[PDB]
């Protein structure tokens, strides 16, 4: 695929500052865990870089064409996704087989700011049936994978959702 | 996969009712995200 994954250091500042945006974007759901599961907070067992040049290369061409539509701003944020299909994304990337053709605002690739939103995608579409282990959508015990992802808005259409 | 709203990149899906929640975003091109990290992690357990 030419994607490696590196390890970062409990003590490397960049695993410290993707730890705390993390831990510090938890809230509570109001399916009261139903989702996700019932937490405040995660044990971080690793912290891995997804290095591939020619994703890389795609996203900053990408990002290109969107600054120069937009006054030279990409409107570049850091959100999360939560998928079963992150295997498949950190190898092939994005693409329309990891759209919610169901979501909200209709067919496309949905990130959220609040990581614990996220975690209610890991099992699947409303968690699922929960960890393949123990079939438990609050499993304290499976191990669980999230992306922090660099994500191009430009010009971003606003939907006020009550 | 639909197309973004006409002359937009994404669509913001702003909180409107619950006060605490944070803003989700949707992209329509899988070119606009970048994977950059992988978190492995449990939930706990309050
Ligand atoms: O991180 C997020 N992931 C997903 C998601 C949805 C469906 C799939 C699947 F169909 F491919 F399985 C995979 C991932 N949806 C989100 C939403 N939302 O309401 O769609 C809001 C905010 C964040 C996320
Ligand atoms: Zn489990």
């Amino acid at each position: 695929s030419g994607t490696i994954l590196i390890d970062l250091s409990p003590d490397d500042k960049e695993f410290q500052s993707v730890e705390e945006e993390m831990q510090s974007t938890v809230r509570e759901h109001r399916d009261g865990g139903h989702a996700g599961g019932i937490f405040n907070r995660y044990n971080i067992l690793k912290i891995q870089k997804v290095c591939n040049k020619k994703l890389w290369e795609r996203y900053t061409h990408r990002r290109k064409e969107v600054s120069e539509e937009n006054h030279n701003h990409a409107n570049e944020r850091m959100l999360f996704h939560g998928s079963p299909f992150v295997n498949a994304i950190i190898h092939k990337g994005f693409d329309e087989r990891h759209a919610y053709i169901g979501g909200m605002f209709g067919a496309g690739i949905y990130f959220a700011e609040n990581s614990s939103k996220s975690n209610q995608y890991v099992y699947g579409i409303g968690g699922g049936t929960g960890c393949p282990v123990h079939k438990d959508r609050s499993c304290y015990i499976c191990h669980r994978q999230l992306l922090f992802c660099r994500v191009t808005l430009g010009k971003s259409f606003l939907q006020f959702s009550a | 996969m639909a197309h973004s709203p006409p002359g937009h990149h994404s669509v913001t899906g702003r909180p409107s009712v619950n006060g605490l929640a944070l803003a989700e975003y949707v992209i329509y091109r899988g070119e606009q995200a970048y994977p950059e990290y992988l978190i492995t992690y449990q939930i706990m357990r309050p």
